RNA sequence: AUCGAGAGGU
């Protein structure tokens, strides 16, 4: 669906915002980096490496909707 | 190993006034004494008044400020101690150490006006009392039946916590100047052109010889380092005929003081306070 | 202890020597800061 | 505070440099150290800077040769300044007293 | 005790009654400082 | 008196073609239109000075007297017919236009931190707060209240206590504290019994209050710095206020520098009675007389004077230009707005 | 107001002056051959008194 | 002719004769002198 | 509809902090506070931040408890109950200023504590924004919600905006100061010893290669293209044409008249599209402090001898006015044609008068020169005042124009001069003539309505134009 | 508490 493969800076402020929400609600790191006074910190670490456990639904407007995981995207 | 050897060698003194010339030393040195005479050679102010009775025309913190500024005698300052420190009391009243009280009174019952002025501070450490020098500070004045009664706690500082303990009317230096003229292009101009380079002198450091009509340096001292004669020079076309340029070492201090503190005692003290500034930043090993 | 309106007075401390009121906690006499200190802190 | 008045922090990349901040210090006492340290050979860079200008705390940096440490220089000076004031002090008190 | 502002005289005031100098009739009478001590520093 | 015969009248002073308000002052005819404009009606009103002679007898809302109010050096015809002083209110400030390490830009203003605790630019805001009874003023059964409902004078009144307490009683909101400085009681004919209460809090210029000249220039305060660090003068003299170079070109004030030049010249002492003190807006001393003063008291022709640095000692390249203006305190200050 | 204490920019000590300014000056002397009597002599200091409203004479009237 | 006055005296005169009128008139004159005349004719 | 948050006060400068600090006073800071949820990496910071009471309250499921005194028992820490911490230095914040249509104006800024009560906004935040340091107001809020938070981080963040919508260069444009102390600094190629180590103090890192070894007098000096390189970011190679640089080692640096600027700005361009905007910010925030203390040894004012009027060019530009006075008289009668070549031939006098006038130092250094509001403003204050009588606008009524000044001019001057409108000879340095100084007062007027109308009018085209394009979205 | 008006910094 997507030959450009580029990862919108909006989708990625949500991304990183559900992050440290779930992070923020006793829940244990993915990575092992845990340590850090604020949730950005670890939800940037999070985001800097590959493994990230939820993916993003595109929507388009004919009325459909295609998936695109994070493992085959990459981030600027 | 590498110490410099400063000189000094007076010129007037008296009790509020001191030109001492300074030689060969850094203007670092001597731009450090003035700063810290200015702000931190400590004095003794008054910082805590307390009126039972204002019956003024002045609303009472305007009897306040005005009361501070009062110049004191405090040869003792250097030995007491910043309150802050002091914990041999609560705070309040004489305390040999720390603070020296002043109770003033004053009510007018007569017709003619009544200044309440600074000669009616009186005090109760016969140390610290206010400086004389003819009839002293107006603190208010009052009209018939109006009341002033006070009681003052005044304390020890530094001028640069507020200035009505710092003990300097300005302290100033001078880089001495050195002029050197061409004295042979000075021999191109003619009459009046000379006496057209003296008066644009905006002060007089140079000027014309009787004889021979020469421009003769006869006041270095006073060139306040304009550009005008120079200048001037460069228009007349004759490019240095007068080049005057800093000496950089010899500096002419000029101390006066508030009278708090005399002068002598003013710089002295500079010098020593230096001392224990520079003997606490040692890192030891 | 004390009790609410005594004068006192601030023994040591950046502020030494003021007199403040105890509000509840003290007041200053002339200025605007609600200071609170302990009891070691305050004096007759 | 009670932290300590001079603190010293060894520059890792260049060796013999080394940074001493001093608490509640300004300029009064940097410029003149800055100038005593300029006078002596084995020293290459020197200076003080005022982190923020409003916070009263002086940084002062040291690059030295091989010759000498940079602590041996700051104490170096700082020795040598005080032993100035100290010719100026019996230099005036003469001069004072010549004048009465 | 306030004191009558075109005389002057001194009342202690009781509730309610319409503020007039007792002695000269006009009505506007000032409070008045009580000795009491006020630390101001300077 | 050029030409006699074709005049029939002769105006008596072009200067009093203006109002009450621009005739007083220097080198009008000197700025920008919309700057006098701006300096006549609104600089003009908000400048804090001189307030009034009696002033127990009022009750006003808000107030604010000088503590030590000035004159200004310079005399324009104007003010010198009217024989009133209360034309001008501010102080005269030793300003010296330089650029002090960026706090200056932009039309900031920075300020010695020892001539304002020396007490220049001080001032006393007395505001009243009222209220009315026909609920009888009373102490319902705060603690600086007395058995009337009204404060002690002399108290120290909180932003959370009761000012006026009637048998509900007005309770004083933010930014309202002070020491009580009178308690005024009265009552009308038709049976209403009235009162105030007056709180005076003394102020010195803090960061962000704003400040103006006589020739429409104005800024905020936005540093203030010790006495050590400006740069000094051979004199000794350090400039009270600094202010950006940059502005003046921009703004089309060739007055304000005028006018100082002519004020120091007054000011400075001649090594005496030709002195040029007038400046009335259309017949200004020239620029030719400005400078032939200056030089004959000592000062440079064109105003400015050598700067040593303050923190190395150092001469300074640059001569900076330093002399005495008149300077005004607008009423908007700095603590109200914050909220 | 009154004559204030001290100079504001260099802090001489000028509140002690006032009166003998006012009486020299109701003699026959310019201001400023007097100002000079009285030893002002930088001009930050011969402002403040060349340049201060009385304004005690009349609040105390009132 | 207008000559033997001179350029002072007739700009003292100038001076001299314009605090005369704010003495006479004053600076509120014309709001007073409306008020005095509804209130009299 | 009103908000929650809110904060309005006066803004001054700070240029010795970086772009993202903003400073905050202690009773806002003490009021208002940040929502957070209790964490696990952060159970002993939040321990030690409630049990020294520096929080307000806390909200448990749907209660609210408070942190004031009487409280005898420990707050025991539940990932449940919700606190708000007191903002300190960590915390995001976006600001609010009065309206203007660029979105740049709202940014996301760190907050920094203090003691004063006035907000500390650096120099180099006013070209996104409009606020001078003249008394404006404006608006800081704070986020509250974590997304929210994240949001104001990312989004409204300096980082990411530096790239402009409108224009496409860097917002982040030239200061007066700067620009000075550049110019000042360049005018001074070689420094001294003292001096060039002072100024590597606000540097990043040291300066071991001296450019001057040994010289007849002086020994080590340095230059300022080190200083510029040692400011620069470690490596970086711009090649635009008139500068190079490789890893913090600046070739070439050509000189002009206002050509630095445009050159600063493609070194700033390049710099961010290499390596990114972190390294601008951190570029900016060691130029500006370094900057600033160049300048204030030096110092830079201006006198009344900047402000010469040279009286042969004086009586040149006299003699330029009567030779152009001629045509005035076939200006507004014939058309508008003869208008625009008066308006043409004003502009030459006026490029003639600034060029006599850029002699000085301080003038030159301190004016623009390619800019024609900056030179008018300049030659009306000095010499040759422009003309102030049109009959190109309808703001007001040609009667003024018709049967006014020519009356005027008949009754005031001696000779006819019927073509004297807008061609005074008085400046602002020099006494204006009563006549002059109304027509100048009438020129005030119509320029101050014709901006209050074009403060009023475009308001409302910018709601018609903006009430119909916040659907369009791609 | 509410309304209206006037005077303001942007
Ligand atoms: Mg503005
Ligand atoms: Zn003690
Ligand atoms: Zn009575
Ligand atoms: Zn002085």
């Amino acid at each position: 669906r997507k030959t450009s493969k580029f990862m919108t800076k909006y989708e990625r402020a949500r991304i990183l915002g559900t992050r440290a929400l779930q992070i923020s609600m006793n829940a244990p790191v993915m990575v092992e980096l845990e340590g850090e006074t604020d949730p950005l910190e670890i939800a940037m670490k999070e985001l800097r490496q590959r493994k990230i456990p939820f993916t993003i639904r595109r929507y388009l407007p004919d009325g459909s909707f295609e998936e695109w995981g994070v493992d085959e995207l990459i981030v600027e | 190993t590498y110490q410099r050897f400063p000189t000094v060698k007076i010129r007037e003194l008296k009790d509020d006034y001191a030109k001492f010339e300074l030689r060969e030393t850094d203007v670092s040195m001597a731009n450090a004494l003035r700063r810290v005479m200015i702000s931190e050679v400590p004095t003794m102010a008054i910082h805590l008044v307390k009126i039972e009775v204002n019956s003024s025309v002045l609303n009472d913190e305007f009897i306040a400020q005005r009361l501070s500024l009062i110049p004191l005698t405090s040869e003792r300052a250097m030995s007491m101690r910043f309150c802050q420190d002091c914990e041999d009391c609560n705070g309040d009243e004489h305390c040999e150490f720390c603070s020296v009280e002043f109770p003033l009174s004053a009510k007018c019952v007569t017709d003619q006006t009544l200044d309440v002025t600074s000669r009616d501070l009186y005090s109760a450490d016969p140390t610290v009392t206010p400086v004389d020098f003819h009839k002293g500070i107006i603190i208010a004045k009052l009209r018939r039946g109006q009341e002033l009664k006070l009681k003052a706690l005044a304390r020890k500082g530094i001028g640069k916590d507020h200035a009505k303990w710092s003990p300097a009317a300005t302290v100033t230096y001078m880089y001495e100047p050195d002029i050197i003229i061409n004295e042979e292009m000075m021999n191109t101009l003619t009459d009046e052109e000379k006496i057209d380079l003296i008066e644009s002198s905006p002060t007089k450091v140079f000027g014309i010889d009787p004889v021979t009509g020469q421009v003769v340096v006869v006041d270095p001292e006073a060139y306040t380092y304009d550009e005008e004669v120079i200048k001037k020079a460069e228009a007349m076309g004759k490019p240095g005929l007068i080049e005057i340029h800093p000496k950089h070492d010899s500096f002419v201090f000029t101390v006066e003081s508030t009278g708090a503190l005399k002068a002598s005692q003013l710089v002295l003290n500079a010098i020593d306070i230096l001392k224990q500034k520079l003997d606490a930043i040692r890192l030891s090993d | 202890t004390y009790s609410i309106g005594q004068k006192l007075r601030i023994r040591v401390g950046p502020l030494k020597g003021y007199l403040c009121r105890v509000i509840a906690t003290v007041k200053l006499d002339s200025q605007h800061k609600i200071f609170t200190v302990k009891s070691e802190h305050l004096a007759e | 505070e009670g932290t300590k008045k001079v603190s010293y922090d060894r520059d890792t990349k260049i060796i013999n440099a080394a940074s001493f901040t001093v608490e509640r210090e300004d300029h009064t006492i940097g410029n003149i150290v800055r100038m005593q340290l300029h006078r002596d050979e084995n020293v290459l860079f020197a200076g003080y800077q005022l982190p923020h200008p409003l916070k009263y705390k002086i940084i002062v940096r040291i690059h030295t040769t091989s010759q000498s440490s940079p602590m041996q220089a700051y104490n170096q000076a700082i020795n040598d300044l005080d032993k100035e004031l100290d010719y100026l002090k019996n230099q005036f008190e003469a001069e004072v007293a010549k004048f009465s | 005790t306030y004191v009558c502002g075109d005389c002057g005289q001194e009342n202690t005031l009781k509730s309610g009654d319409v503020i007039q100098c007792r002695e000269c009739g006009y009505r506007i009478l000032y409070k008045k400082r009580t000795r009491r001590v006020v630390q101001y520093e300077a | 008196l050029k030409e006699p015969k074709i005049y029939t009248h002769c105006e008596l002073d072009l200067s009093f073609l203006l109002g009450v308000s621009c005739a007083v002052v220097p080198f009008a005819n000197h700025d920008h239109g919309r700057r006098v404009l701006y300096q006549s009606q609104k600089h003009c009103q908000q400048a804090i000075g001189f307030s009034s002679t009696n002033p127990n007898i009022r009750c006003d809302t808000l107030s604010q007297q000088l503590f030590y109010p000035q004159k200004p050096l310079f005399k324009t015809l104007a003010s010198e017919c009217l024989k009133k002083e209360v034309l001008f209110n501010g102080q005269n400030a030793i300003v010296a236009v330089n650029v002090h390490l960026g706090y200056n830009q932009e039309d900031s203003i920075v300020m010695n931190k020892a001539s304002l605790e020396r007490g220049m630019f001080r001032s006393e805001q007395i505001r009243s707060y009222k209220a009315e009874v026909d609920v009888q003023f009373g102490k319902t059964h705060v603690d600086s209240l007395e058995d009337d409902g009204f404060p002690f004078i002399g108290a120290n009144m909180s932003t959370g206590d009761i000012v006026i307490g009637r048998c509900h009683s007005i309770k004083l909101k933010h930014t309202e504290r002070g020491i009580v400085q009178k308690v005024v009681l009265s009552s009308n004919d038709e049976g209403k019994n009235f009162a105030a209460v007056s709180l005076r809090q003394v102020r010195s210029p803090c960061l962000g209050d704003k400040f103006s000249s006589m020739h429409g220039q104005k800024g905020v305060l936005g540093y203030l710095e010790e006495q050590q660090n400006f740069p000094f003068t051979i004199q000794g003299i350090v400039p009270d206020i600094v202010i950006n170079p940059h502005a003046f070109p921009s703004r089309q004030t060739p007055g304000q520098l005028l006018e100082a030049a002519l004020s120091k010249g007054i000011a400075c002492p001649i090594q005496y009675t030709k002195l040029t003190r007038h400046a009335t807006p259309f017949s200004t001393p020239g620029v030719t007389e400005i400078t032939e003063q200056l030089h004959r008291a000592g000062f440079s022709r064109w105003g400015n004077e050598r700067v040593y640095n303050g923190r190395s000692g150092e001469m300074m390249r640059s001569m900076i230009f330093m002399g005495p203006t008149f300077y005004q305190r607008l009423v908007h200050m700095s603590e109200d707005k914050v909220k | 107001m009154i004559i204030p204490v001290r100079c504001f920019t260099c802090g001489k000590v000028i509140g002690n002056k006032w009166d003998q300014y006012l009486d020299l000056l109701q003699l026959d002397y310019t201001e400023g051959d007097a100002l000079d009597a009285l030893q002002l002599v930088r001009y930050c200091c011969r402002r403040m008194l060349m340049t201060h409203v009385d304004l005690i004479e009349k609040l105390l009237n009132y | 002719n207008l000559s033997e006055l001179g350029e002072g005296f007739l700009q003292s005169f100038c001076k001299k004769a314009a605090t005369s009128f704010f003495d006479k008139y004053g600076l509120i004159s014309h709001q007073l002198n409306s008020y005095n005349y509804f209130i009299e004719h | 509809k009103g908000s929650g948050f809110s904060s309005r006060s006066v803004i001054t400068g700070d240029a010795y902090r970086h772009v993202n600090e903003v400073g905050i006073p202690i009773e806002i800071a003490q009021r208002i506070t940040f929502e957070e949820r209790v964490s696990v990496h952060n159970r002993g910071y939040l321990q030690k931040l409630v049990d020294d009471k520096l929080c307000l309250s806390y909200t448990q499921g749907s209660t609210t408890y408070s942190l004031r005194d009487g409280s005898k028992g420990h707050t025991e820490l539940k990932p449940g109950q919700v606190v708000h911490r007191r903002v300190m230095d960590g915390d995001v914040v976006f600001i609010n200023r009065p309206p203007t249509t660029h979105k740049h104006s709202l940014q996301a800024l760190r907050v920094y504590v203090h003691e004063d009560n006035t907000v500390k906004i650096n120099p180099l935040m006013c070209s996104p924004l409009s606020a001078d340091f003249d008394g404006d107001c404006v608006h800081l809020f704070y986020p509250q919600s974590l997304s929210a938070k994240a949001e104001v981080m990312e989004l409204f963040s300096v980082e990411k905006q530096l790239l402009s919508s409108h224009t496409g260069q860097l917002i982040l444009q030239m200061g007066s100061d700067s620009l000075l102390s550049l110019r000042v600094m360049l005018e001074r190629v070689f420094l001294d010893k003292a001096t060039a180590q002072q100024l590597a103090m606000y540097g990043s890192l040291s300066l071991p290669p001296p450019a001057l070894r040994k010289s007849s007098k002086s020994g080590p000096a340095w230059t300022v293209f080190q200083i510029l390189q040692l400011a620069f970011p470690e490596r970086l190679s711009c090649k635009g044409d008139r500068f190079l640089v490789d890893g913090s080692d600046l070739l070439k640096f050509d000189f002009g008249v206002d050509a630095m600027g445009s050159i600063i700005n493609e070194i700033v361009t390049s710099i961010f599209l290499e390596k990114g905007p972190k390294e601008t910010l951190g570029f900016f925030d060691s130029l500006q402090p370094l900057l600033m203390e160049s300048l204030f040894a030096e110092g830079f004012s201006l006198s009344l001898e900047d402000l010469s009027m040279s009286r042969a060019d004086m009586d040149v530009i006299h003699n330029l006015i009567i030779r152009e006075i001629s045509p005035m008289v076939s200006r507004l009668r014939l058309s508008y044609r003869d208008e625009l070549q008066l308006e043409n031939s004003i502009h030459k006098v006026k490029e003639v008068a600034a060029n006599f006038m850029l002699k000085s130092y301080s003038i030159r250094n301190l004016i623009d020169i390619k800019s024609n509001s900056a030179i008018t403003k300049l030659v009306q204050q000095t010499g040759f005042l422009g003309l102030q009588l049109s009959d190109k606008k309808k703001f007001y009524t040609k009667t003024l124009v018709e049967d006014m000044a020519i009356f005027c001019k008949r009754k005031y001057g001696r000779i006819s001069s019927s073509g004297d409108f807008g061609i005074v000879k008085g400046c602002f340095f020099h006494g204006l003539d009563p006549y002059e100084e109304m027509a100048h007062s009438i020129a005030a007027r119509e320029v101050i309505v014709r901006s209050s109308r074009g403060l009023a009018e475009p308001g409302t085209l910018f709601k018609n134009l903006m009430a119909v394009l916040r659907d369009i979205v791609i």
